[PDB]
Order: structure tokens, then sequence, then C-alpha cells
């Protein structure tokens, strides 16, 4: 076969340029967008080749970790615009240095955890820094972060009574979740309640009651799902809708084959990455929110015994994405981004990392199989199609959190 | 790019 | 009054309307992490936002001072909540807020905080007089801007406000027939007014989007419309599409056909279709086409496909 030192790439396959847009010679301002990006990725992919000469790739982990550790402690006013989202920067950034199995300083990780508590507000929840009103989005943020720090200095930090009275301040009778008090409706509420309520073993009754039947009504005509009913197919919201029905064990709400047909669909030819909505560009980010998708159908198609699932690779290209992500999304300087020409941002580096190691590793039963592109130092650490965290923080956050009791409630 |  | 960039710009800690009351400094703790070393201008408005807030002033000098907030952060929802608080209590205009929040929407467009400001303001003077023009301006800036197509979803069905859009959405298609957002509020604006199960309806759509089809045979949206609208009814209720298709097929073998009549065959063997074991075959051999030639990125999809047909109509 080939010598160690050169490994062939689906990108660079001569076929490969017949993957190029077809425009019809109709252009439009979606078709002219698209065919700029691709001929920028083309001569990044031609970078990489030298004829017959294809080196592994590399994930510069070293570069990434000290761009990590400077912004967990640190951040320039560009980061003024992101003064409500501070769990955020610390989920973004802790669950990256995880990915990379970069240790923790315990001195950092406790600093996280007083962090975390001033943003804790008496009401329930977290805000996006100190004092802050509470929101469901960086609640969702900073109990993932708790949760990869796993300490029971951490796990405490959550007032779990507290937090389930906020849920229910913010749950509608619809079945739907408001993302705080007096605020906006959208599907990416049921998924942050639905995910820190899990984790933090808060789960009632009723808590729920008519949130699946909300989702389903998310699923639009694509296949996907939207924002809130009625609206476009969406990455992003589609991760949320098919993680909260996982967790409430009501995946079998959606149509779960239009939703595969319309998620892989997502998966550029060309680029190899994936792209939020038909019809719209390639973003590194969505090799999470999209790919993720993948396990979390395998997961529910298993569980209804489909005999024709695959024991060894999960239903999307898992080289060709691996391929855009190490080609094409990361800074050299450390850090990781949407594609080339855009700026690094610790969000793209939580979520480009989080689809690499979704595309290196599947896992179903008893059977693992791996495909590790590049220099075998590229492996990340496996995480959580659901939480996004590693899978052995989830089971030792709810086994933690199992053993006290919900909240006022038997 | 915003989550929130 | 005076703006955050504007030359005669003063900040709080120096106004004397302001001298009353002690700035609440934000408290990150003795070892901060993730922390943002903000410019003096931005500190400065923000220790007197929560000084207000926290001794819970009601004041005009509280509510302009919201707004210098905003202008540094309008992604700050406490901020916002706060405002909204204000609105009520001092009895403000609410158009003149409106205007207010045109102008902040126009400039940052894909912000959360700023369109539920405006649906709760519409909300509250029950009047969207003004929304479908606004909505229109800010897609002709960015025709996929994701919150805008919500809230314009919101006005016209809490409004019922049907009546234009079609014409609305035919005039965008005309413009990018490849925006995906346009062809979904299509589906929004059909299922909702004369619905589907009009066949006089179905038959005008699956015309208008086969021609659409004919005129650029590679854009998805089109093709993801077409199936949109007769999936739950199940494509092999159709059989002239089939014909249709596969007289197509030789000068337009594309992905997305070839795939569209293997969902069709998928349904036929669901519905006992005749010649199975024919239909079984060439669902088969497309299914290897696809995996091998023609949408290579999907091959594990496609292989997907081909043991599940196999599974469920072997016989
Ligand atoms: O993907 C289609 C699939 O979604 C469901 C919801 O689970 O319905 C959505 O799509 C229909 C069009 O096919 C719309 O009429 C409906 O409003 C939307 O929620 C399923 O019923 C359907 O099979
Ligand atoms: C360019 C990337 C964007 C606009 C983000 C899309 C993703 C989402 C919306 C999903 C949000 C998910 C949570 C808050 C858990
Ligand atoms: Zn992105």
């Amino acid at each position: 076969s080939s010598p160690v030192w050169s490994e062939p790439l689906y990108s660079l396959r001569p076929e490969h340029a017949r993957e190029r847009l077809q425009d019809d010679s109709v252009e439009t301002v979606t078709s002219i967008e698209q065919a700029k990006v691709e001929e920028k990725i083309q001569e990044v992919f031609s970078s990489y080749k030298f004829n017959h000469l294809v080196p592994r790739l590399v994930l510069q982990r070293e570069k990434h970790f000290h761009y990590l550790k400077r912004g967990l402690r640190q951040l320039t006013d560009a980061y003024e615009c992101l003064d409500a989202s501070r769990p955020w920067l610390c989920y973004w950034i802790l669950h990256s240095l995880e990915l990379l199995d970069e240790p923790i300083p315990q001195i950092v990780a406790t600093d996280v955890c007083q962090f975390l508590e001033l943003c804790q507000s008496p009401e329930g929840g977290f805000g996006g820094g100190p004092g802050q009103y509470p929101h469901l989005a960086p609640t969702y943020a900073a109990v993932n972060a708790l949760c990869i720090i796993g300490t029971e200095e951490a796990y405490d930090i959550i007032n779990r009574e507290k937090l389930l009275q906020y849920l229910y301040s913010l749950k509608q009778p619809d079945g739907s979740f408001l993302m705080h008090v007096g605020g906006e409706v959208d599907v990416r509420s049921a998924y942050c309640a639905a995910s820190v309520a899990s984790l933090t073993n808060i789960i009632t009754p009723d808590l729920f009651e008519g949130t699946a039947e909300w989702i389903a009504r998310c699923q639009n005509w694509e296949g996907g799902i939207g924002g809130v009913p009625g609206m476009e197919a969406h990455g992003g919201y589609t991760f949320c809708g098919l993680a909260a029905l996982v967790i409430l064990k009501r995946e079998r709400s959606l149509n779960l084959k239009s939703l595969l047909q319309w998620v892989t669909s997502r998966q550029m030819r060309f680029e190899g990455g994936f792209q939020g909505r038909c019809n719209k560009l390639v973003d590194g980010c969505y090799s999470f929110w999209q790919a993720g998708l993948l396990p979390l159908l395998h997961r529910a198609l298993h569980a209804q015994g489909d005999p024709a699932l695959s024991m060894s690779h999960w239903m999307f290209h898992q080289q060709a994405l691996q391929e855009y992500i190490l080609m094409c999304c990361q800074c050299p300087a450390g850090g990781l981004l949407d594609k080339p020409g855009k700026s690094r941002d610790f969000y793209h580096t939580c979520y480009c990392l989080s689809g690499l190691s979704i595309a290196q590793h599947f896992g179903s039963g008893a059977m693992l199989h791996d495909v590790v592109l590049g220099v075998p130092e590229n492996a990340l650490q496996p995480t959580h199609p659901v939480y996004n965290i590693g899978p052995d923080k989830v089971i030792q956050a709810t086994t933690y959190f199992l053993q006290k009791p919900v909240p006022g409630f038997e | 790019c915003v989550l929130s | 009054f005076v703006s955050l960039d504007s030359p005669s710009y003063v900040l709080y800690r120096d106004r004397a309307e302001w001298a009353d009351i002690d700035p609440v400094p934000q408290n990150d703790g003795p070892n901060p992490v993730v922390q943002i070393i903000y410019s003096d201008k931005f500190r400065d408005v923000y220790d007197y936002f929560r000084a207000v807030l926290q001794r819970d002033e009601r004041s005009e000098r509280a509510f302009k001072l919201t707004r210098d907030a905003i202008e540094l952060n309008a992604a700050n929802y406490t901020v916002w909540h706060f405002r909204r608080v204000l609105l009520k209590s001092l009895q403000k205009d609410l158009h003149e807020e409106m205007n207010y929040i045109t102008a902040i929407i126009e400039e940052q467009p894909k912000n959360y905080q700023v369109w539920h400001h405006r649906r709760v303001l519409v909300e509250w003077l029950r009047d969207p007089s003004q929304e479908l023009e606004f909505i229109a301006d800010i897609l002709n800036q960015d025709a996929k801007n994701y919150h805008a197509w919500q809230h314009r979803q919101w006005v016209i069905q809490e409004f019922k406000l049907w009546d234009n859009e079609l014409q609305y959405v035919d005039q965008l298609l005309k413009e990018d027939v490849r925006n995906n957002s346009v062809w979904n509020q299509r589906y929004f604006v059909i299922s909702n007014t004369t619905g589907y199960n009009d066949r006089a309806v179905l038959e005008r759509e699956v015309q208008y989007t086969l021609e659409m089809i004919k005129l650029v045979p590679h854009n998805e949206s089109a093709w993801n419309y077409l199936k949109g609208i007769l999936q739950d009814r199940g494509l092999s209720k159709y059989p002239n599409l089939l014909n249709q298709l596969l007289d197509l097929q030789p000068s337009h073998s594309s992905p997305y056909l070839i795939a569209f009549l293997v969902d069709i065959y998928e349904d036929m063997l669901e519905n006992q279709c005749d010649n199975k074991e024919d239909i079984l075959n060439k669902a088969l051999e497309l299914c290897e086409i696809l995996a091998k030639e023609k949408d290579t990125i999907r091959k594990e999809y496609w292989r997907y496909i081909g043991r599940s047909l196999q599974s469920k109509h072997s016989t």
C-alpha cells in the first residue's frame, strides 16, 4: 500500500474536482458566494499535495493549547460583545482543553468554580456574568463547565432546588420554555433545560409535559428542525431538538427518516464540512451541530432494532469532515475557525474540535471503531453526543447527582 | 455566529 | 442626548446629575477567569447600570443609561429586560421606542435580544403596521436572516397578514431561486392558507417546482420542496412523476434526480407495488451508483439505504 509517511486524501482524488459547483449557467447571490468559497478551498487543498507525496495532516495541539490557556484567564476588549456569555467562554475553553487531553490545574479549576458561583442567580440558574439575570444559555454552559471539572466542589456549586424552580418559572403551557424571564422562545431552551435537568437529576414528571410534542412541531418539510414551528430547518436548532428528545426518550416523536436524509445532505460534497442550512456556506462549527446528529440518530435507530445500521461508521463522510477541519479550519497561531479567511474565536475552537472528535470515534454497543486521519497524535478524547462533554464526565456527574433527591419531590 |  | 462616540460624551462618573449615586463595580472574585479587559467607557457605563439595577431605580436617567449600555453590548439581555421595565414604569411613548429598535436592529440584525424587544413592543401596541415593510428592508440586506424570517412568520400568523406573502415569496424566488429561506416561507404560506390537500393547489405547486428544476437542475432547494409537498401522502402515490423524472434522467442524471428516484422506489416497495423484485433491483442499482460515483460524500448513507431496502423487501 502506501508508506507510513504519505496518506492519500479524499479531497485530493482526481475525481474530487467533479464535485465543484454546477450553477447551470444561472448565477444568483447563493451560487456566486458558494463558488468563491470553493475556489479558496481548492487552493487550500492543493497546498497539502505534492504530486504523489501527501504528508500526514497535523492537528496543531500545542498552538491550540496555548491560545486556550491564555483565554481561560484573560480576554481582550474584543470580547466585550460576549460580556453576557462568560460561562459560555468557560465551557468553550474547558471543553476544548478536555478534547485535547490537556490537564486543568487544580487552582484554575477552583477559580472557575468560584467564578461560576458568582454568576449563579439567587432565583436559580446562571447569568452571563456576576449579577446578571439568569438565562438558559449561560446556565447550560455553566453546568457543562462544572461537570467537565468534575470535582465535588464543582458539583456542589449548583443550587439544585432553585435551579428546578427556575426551570418551572420558564415553562410554557404549550411545552416550550422561555430562554429567560420575559425572554424569547425557541428550541434552544428545551435542550438547555433538558440538559441541565438530566445531569443534575432534577427532572419531575410534569417539568417536560408537552415538550416532546412541541419539539416535533419544529421539524419541518425539509426533515430538519427549525427554531420554532414553521421555521427553516437549521443545524443548530436540529441538534437542540434531537438531543432534547433523546434525553426525554421521545426520539420517535420525529420522522427520523426525513431527518436522517436532511442532515446527511448538509455535508458539502466539495468542502467536506457541513453547512447549517440548505444552500448556505460551509462553516467549521457545524462540524458539531450537524455531524453530532449522526451518533444521536444511530442510537435512536439502534434502540428500534434497525437491522441495517453500520457497526463501524457514522452515516456521514468521517474522513472528509476531518480533512476539512484539519486543512481548512486551523489558525496557524492557535485556535480554530469557520473557514479560510475568517478569524479564530473560542466558539469555533470548541465546536470544530468537538466535530473532529465525533468524526474520529465510532461507538455502538460493544463495538468501537476509530478513524484518526493524519499523525496518530491527532486523536482527541471522545465527546458525548447529547451533552458535548466527555462521556466519562457525563457518567461521573449523573452518578453523583442521582444520589441526591429531586428537589422537594418524591 | 452567536448562540445567545 | 449624547452618544458614546459623540465628541461631547462624558463618563458617568463625571456627570453632576449622577453624583448622588455610587457606582457598583463588577465582582469577578480575587482570582478572575475569562476576565475581559474592558475599556474605561464600557466599565463606566456598566458600573452605573449595576448601581441603578441594584437600587431598582425606575428613573428617566436610568432609562437613558440603558441606551448606552445597549450600544456597548446589545447582547446584554439583563439591560434589555430592565429597559422594558422602565418603558412601562415611565409610560414611555412606545412608537418612539419602535423607532429606536428599528435603528438598533438595522445595526445588529442577528442579535436575539433586539428582535425579541421588537416583538414585545408590537404585542404591547397590537400594531403590526410597520412590520412587513421593516422586515423586507432587513431581508433586502440579508435575504436569509433567520431572525428576520422568524419574526415575519410570527407577525403574519399572529395578525393574520397572509394576503400578500405569496407574492413576496415569488418576488424573492425570482431574485434568487436558491434561497432556501424563501422556499420555506412558500410552504409556510400555502400550508396555512389553502393547504396542500386542494389538488388544484398541489398541481400548481408541483408544476411550478418542476419548472424551476428545469431552469436550474442543480438547485437543491427546489428538489427538496418537491419532495416536501409529496412525502406525507407518499411519493409512490404520484405515478406520473416517476415517468417524467425517468425521461429527464438521461439528460439530467444529477445526484438530486437519482436520489429522488430511490426515494420513490422506497415508497413503492413500502406500498406493495407491482414488479417488486424489479423495483428493488433498480433501487439497489441506484444506491450503488450514488455511493460509488454520483454522491460519494454520502456513501455511508446510501449503503445504509441499500441494506435497509434488503431488510424490508427481499422476500
Ligand atoms: O419532515 C417531515 C415530517 O415532519 C413532521 C413532524 O415530525 O411534519 C413537518 O413536516 C410536514 C410536511 O411534510 C408539515 O405539514 C408539518 O407541519 C411539519 O411539522 C412529520 O409529520 C413529517 O412526516
Ligand atoms: C454561525 C453559527 C451560529 C449562528 C450558531 C448556530 C447554532 C445554534 C443556534 C445552536 C444553539 C445551541 C445552544 C444554545 C445549546
Ligand atoms: Zn460557525
